[PDB]
């Protein structure tokens, strides 16, 4: 969000005797199926859990995260279950489902730059 | 280290133990290979005449 730059290595001096502040903290997973074809493990879910305030000199916090995301999809051949849709507004869960892996990767890599994790 | 060796994919090939070998394949998962190429082997040059080795005449050898 903010740069600067320093003409030269002289112009930067150091304080110790701070307290540090709270740091972004993400924690996620993801699923692979192995390509029936060749070479390949394909990624068809992730879902990750952030926490926008951690504190590095202090007890850890409770709960350890605030907000959270998910997404799934499907590989090259199979196809979701019919009225997938439906059941995900019915039991009310924050699930974005997506069509091809490269719109996987898109909103994982979107999320990734918006909530700026440290 | 030791791992499994997957042949399927492999056009041609001639393998016997204790050869020592160059693959080329894949590994994804880091405990089985899938070769696909498989690097033919080299062998060391003759031996070089002399002078002398070329002013020999003819010779009969007998082996039994």
């Amino acid at each position: 969000k903010a740069e600067a730059m320093a003409l030269k290595p002289d112009l930067v001096n150091v304080i110790k005797d701070v307290s540090p502040p709270p740091l972004v903290v993400m924690a996620f997973s993801m699923k692979t199926m192995q390509n029936a074809k060749n070479h390949q493990n394909e990624i068809i879910a992730m879902a990750a859990l952030v926490h926008h305030s951690f504190a590095l000199d202090k007890a850890a916090p409770k709960p350890p995260f605030q907000s959270h995301f998910c997404v799934v999809s499907k590989p090259k051949d199979c196809i979701f279950p019919y009225a997938f849709k439906e059941v995900i507004e019915k039991k009310n869960v924050k699930v974005e489902v997506a069509a091809t892996e490269r719109t996987l990767l898109g909103f994982f890599l979107a999320k990734v730059h918006k909530i700026d994790p440290d | 280290a030791q791992i499994p060796v997957d042949l399927s994919e492999l056009k041609e090939y001639s393998l016997f133990p204790g050869q020592v070998v160059i693959m080329e394949g894949i590994n994804t998962t880091g405990r089985k290979l899938v070769a696909t190429k498989l690097y033919e082997g080299v062998p060391l040059p003759f031996y070089q005449p002399t002078e002398e080795d070329a002013d020999f005449e003819q010779s009969m050898v007998l082996v039994a």
